[PDB]
């Protein structure tokens, strides 16, 4: 016989937050040997990337 | 495409005084000296030599 309105929250996450890595940095920076040991593993950066 | 990164310029290096401040002038210049036989063992520690 009676009605009642009610609200209800319902709460979705959408996206996290957008991350980009540098690769050849974070392995091992400022080394040209790290170069000529990382560059002789074939893709193992680009895919990541 | 890459990533952008900046080289230093040049180098530093910072280190502490040297105290104690060694004595290498009283075994080097001295009036007298021992003999060969009955030589003097001389140590030096507990300062950074120069
Ligand atoms: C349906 O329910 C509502 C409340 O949920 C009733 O509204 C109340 O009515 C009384 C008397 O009529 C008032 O004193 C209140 O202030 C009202 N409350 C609100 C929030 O409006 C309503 O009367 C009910 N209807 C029936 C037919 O029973
Ligand atoms: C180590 O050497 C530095 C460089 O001289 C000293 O820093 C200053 O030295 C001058 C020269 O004696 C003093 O007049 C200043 O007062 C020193 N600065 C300060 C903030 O004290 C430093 O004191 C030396 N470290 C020592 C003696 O422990």
């Amino acid at each position: 016989t009676n009605f009642t309105i009610s609200v209800t929250t319902e709460i979705l996450p959408v996206s996290m937050t957008k991350t980009s890595v540098d690769c050849t940095m974070y392995i091992c920076g400022d080394s040209t040997e790290c170069s000529n040991l990382l560059l002789q593993y074939g893709s193992f950066c680009t895919q990541l990337k | 495409t890459s990533n952008f990164r900046v080289q230093p310029t040049e180098s530093i290096v910072r280190f502490p005084n040297i105290t104690n401040l060694c004595p290498f002038d009283e075994v080097f210049n001295a009036t007298r000296f021992a003999s060969v036989y009955a030589w003097n063992r001389k140590r030096i520690s507990n300062c950074v030599a120069d």
